[PDB]
This record gives C-alpha cells, sequence and structure tokens, in this order.
C-alpha cells in the first residue's frame, strides 16, 4: 500500500512482482519530457527505484519503503544490536539529545518526532536534526524537550523517539524507547581543585556539582568517584556524597559522577595532575 | 549485568 | 513528622539492595508509581509531605506483597544468600517507620520497577532530612 508523508510526498511499500500505484492529478518522471501516460489518473507498477521519483501530470513525489526477506531497509543509518539512535540526558528536566551515524554526505533528509507514551501521546517538542561531527562517517543530532515535564516523578510511560530517514528515493524510519532516568549521564564535576598539605603526600581534592544537573542537589544527589592513578595500568578509588575528599598524591587525580539513587550512566572524568 | 560497584552508592557502602 | 534521617539511611539502603538484587543496566503498569501529582517533589514536600509519604507507604506495602508472593517464593527458588530476602525485610522496615519460565521474567520486571520507585523515595527522605 501507499500513504502520505508530507503534502505531495508518498511512501510506496514493496518487497519481481511490484505494487500497482494509482496516481491522481490535482505524465512524466523527473527531468525527462517523455510522456508515460494519458488520463487524470496513472497506473504505475512500482517494482524498483527507477519506478520512483517525482511524477508530474503535464508535482507528486514517490519514495520507497523496500522490504527484503520480510524486514524493512536500515541502510541510511549505521548500527551503533539494531541500535541506530543513541539518546542522553544531562539531568531530569525532560530535555534530551539523540545522535545517529551515516556514511551518506548529500541528498539526505531527517524528520524527528517524539512523545511520552504511544496511546494518547504527551507532547515533546524536537528541534531540527543537524550535522554535528565528522570522523575517519557523519554524525547528526537533535534536541527534544518534554512539554509538561515533571523531574521528580517516577516515570511509567517511556519517551518515544521517531526519526524519518530519506536518502534520495529511499525512505526508512527509526525508533527509540526510553525513560529519562535510563538515559541520564551527568556532565563532569566542575572546578576540580587540589590543595597540597604541608609536609605530606595527601591533597584535599575539591570540586562542585555540574551546572546542568537537576536542582535542588539535596533532592537530586550525585555520588562521586575520586580516583588516583599513575602512568601505567593500582585502582585507588573512593566513593562519596561530599564534594571533597582527601587522597595520597604520587608523581594523577580524576573525579566522575553518577546519580546517587539510581544506577544510571557514569559521567566523563574531570582530572588534575598531582 | 554489571559489577555491584558499578553503582557508586553501593560501592560507597559495601566496597 | 517521621524520623527523616532514619528514613534517609533506610531508603538509601533500599537503593543499594534493589541494585544488588538486579545489577542490570539497559531497556500494563500493575504497580503504584510515585506520579507527578503525588506531591513528592521538593515543593510538594515543604507544602505537604504527609501526602507524599502516604504514597511512599502505599508503594512500599505493594512491593512487600509482591516480594512475599509465589513470583519470588516459587520455582526457580531463590538462593539463601539472596539480596531479595534482605530487600523484602527493608521494605517492611521502612513501611513500619512510616505507619522459558514465566516467574523469572516477572521478578526482573518487578525489581526494575522497584528500583525506580525506591530512587524517588530515597530522594524524598534525603531532601526531608536536609530541609525539614
Ligand atoms: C514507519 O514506517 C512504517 C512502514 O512504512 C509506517 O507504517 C505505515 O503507516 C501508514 C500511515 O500511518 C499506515 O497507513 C500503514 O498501514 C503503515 N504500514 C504498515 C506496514 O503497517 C509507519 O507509519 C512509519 N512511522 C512513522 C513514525 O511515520
Amino acid at each position: 500500500l501507499i500513504w502520505e508523508l508530507k503534502k505531495d510526498v508518498y511512501v510506496v511499500e514493496l518487497d519481481a512482482p511490484g505494487e500497482m500505484v494509482v496516481l491522481t492529478c490535482d505524465w512524466t518522471l523527473d527531468q525527462s519530457s517523455e510522456v508515460l501516460g494519458s488520463g487524470k489518473t496513472l497506473t504505475i507498477q512500482v517494482k524498483e527505484f527507477g519506478d520512483a521519483g517525482q511524477y508530474t501530470c503535464h508535482h507528486s513525489l514517490l519514495l520507497l519503503h523496500k522490504k527484503e526477506d520480510g524486514i524493512w531497509s536500515t541502510d541510511i543509518l549505521k548500527d551503533q544490536n539494531k541500535t541506530f539512535l543513541r539518546c542522553e540526558a544531562k539531568n531530569y528536566s525532560g530535555r534530551f539529545t539523540c545522535w545517529w551515524l551515516t556514511t551518506i554526505s548529500t541528498d539526505l533528509t531527517f524528520s524527528v518526532k517524539s512523545s511520552r507514551g504511544s496511546s494518547d501521546p504527551q507532547g515533546v517538542t524536537c528541534g531540527a536534526a543537524t550535522l554535528s561531527a565528522e570522523r575517519v562517517e557523519y554524525e547528526y543530532s537533535v534536541e527534544c524537550q518534554e512539554d509538561s515535564a515533571c523531574p521528580a516523578a517516577e516515570e511509567s510511560l517511556p519517551i518515544e523517539v521517531m526519526v524519518d530517514a530519506v536518502h534520495k528515493l529511499k525512505y526508512e524510519n527509526y525508533t527509540s524507547s526510553f525513560f529519562i532516568r535510563d538515559i541520564i549521564k551527568p556532565d563532569p564535576p566542575k572546578n576540580l581543585q587540589l590543595k597540597p598539605l604541608k609536609n605530606s603526600r595527601q591533597v584535599e581534592v575539591s570540586w562542585e556539582y555540574p551546572d546542568t544537573w537537576s536542582t535542588p542537589h539535596s533532592y537530586f544527589s550525585l555520588t562521586f568517584c575520586v580516583q588516583v592513578q599513575g602512568k601505567s595500568k593500582k585502582k585507588d578509588r573512593v566513593f562519596t556524597d561530599k564534594t571533597s575528599a582527601t587522597v595520597i598524591c604520587r608523581k594523577s587525580i580524576s573525579v566522575r559522577a553518577q546519580d546517587r539513587y539510581y544506577s544510571s550512566s557514569w559521567s566523563e572524568w574531570a582530572s588534575v595532575p598531582c | 549485568t554489571k559489577s555491584f560497584c558499578y553503582f557508586g552508592t553501593w560501592c560507597q557502602m559495601y566496597g | 513528622s517521621p524520623a527523616w534521617t532514619q528514613c534517609q539511611q533506610l531508603s538509601q539502603k533500599l537503593c543499594t539492595l534493589a541494585w544488588s538484587a538486579h545489577p542490570l543496566v539497559g531497556h500494563t503498569n500493575d504497580v503504584p508509581h510515585i506520579q507527578c501529582g503525588d506531591g513528592c517533589d521538593p515543593q510538594g514536600l515543604r507544602d505537604n509531605s504527609q501526602f507524599c509519604l502516604q504514597r511512599i507507604h502505599q508503594g512500599l506495602i505493594f512491593y512487600e506483597k509482591l516480594l512475599g508472593s509465589d513470583i519470588f517464593t516459587g520455582e526457580p527458588s531463590l538462593l539463601p544468600d539472596s539480596p531479595v530476602g534482605q530487600l523484602h525485610a527493608s521494605l517492611l522496615g521502612l513501611s513500619q517507620l512510616l505507619q522459558p519460565w514465566q516467574r523469572l521474567l516477572l521478578r526482573f520486571k518487578i525489581l526494575r520497577s522497584l528500583q525506580a520507585f525506591v530512587a524517588v523515595a530515597a530522594r524524598v527522605f534525603a531532601h526531608g532530612a536536609a530541609t525539614l
């Protein structure tokens, strides 16, 4: 069957027998002047990408949603098992970021929609997907925000992220389900200072909570991991709820954060040499 | 599955 | 008001116990959740904490009944050295201060859910201790 994606844009689903598509004028294909048919409507047998494109009476785009061995196409995005979308949150605000990867440089379009829940979905506002990085492989990223977020609640319906991927005449879609709490990765501890103690090897390590983290800290607490590590790979770790610790310095100190009450993702390390 | 110390609060108390 | 720090100490212990019972990271709601309007947020706590605590109590009683049920007291039997045993006791302890096998998949669901519930409750009591 066929369906509307946007005005004058259609997705033809196919598995060579081909799918018969009736094109009603409000005929030529793409650049060519060669007339392919007469009549207000046009019957096309869509079997291949050649039988797709913008069909114009004397105006109508057709994209394909191909299916090989009974499984929709996932070529546009590369697997980061079957994980094409990776999402993170710096806090409980209802604000999150999703990233995906591709090998394609041009004629690429991404549409991103999100919601909390599937039945009577609650509004989430997403921005535009924009190229954010290149590596020796292109990285795109989007920022979404839950419309009426409730940072302190125990979520029971997941956020749903839906990404439409269109590479020329190939249409594909991607999905991701999660609770904010499961995609939490705090920013690193900030203002990581070191205070040498007179005639001793021990230093007073001090840092602050990251600026982006949920407030109040007395409610949304973090656990910090203070680490002393030398050049070559012992493990010298201490865990604390305090924003300072005292350690033995030889001749490096790192600090990382995680949510105190739920085992979410560890933050990136903040570091200072001894 | 992870190590119990993966949860920093667990590690703080039982590690 | 309740023993804020004792609740703080206990609720934190529930977090680590719920972790050890299910130390798994990753990704039809027949459990009570601390929803947005149950008043367990920092503002709701100052304004009227009794409301929040009556929700924490409901949820605690609920999970006690789940942990003491056939889901956990059935084949495949729990090990004696189980955190789930400790966890059941702790839920009862905090509630008192306030006043392919199918069964395997159900334990995972309940313990994962329990982890989310106890994290909010732990935050409630930590804030309560620090500000009340
Ligand atoms: C993702 O792709 C699928 C498959 O093309 C879409 O499913 C079709 O959607 C239309 C409009 O909602 C329905 O009339 C068809 O019945 C669906 N086809 C099938 C095979 O069920 C789905 O809508 C797409 N998702 C998004 C977010 O657009």
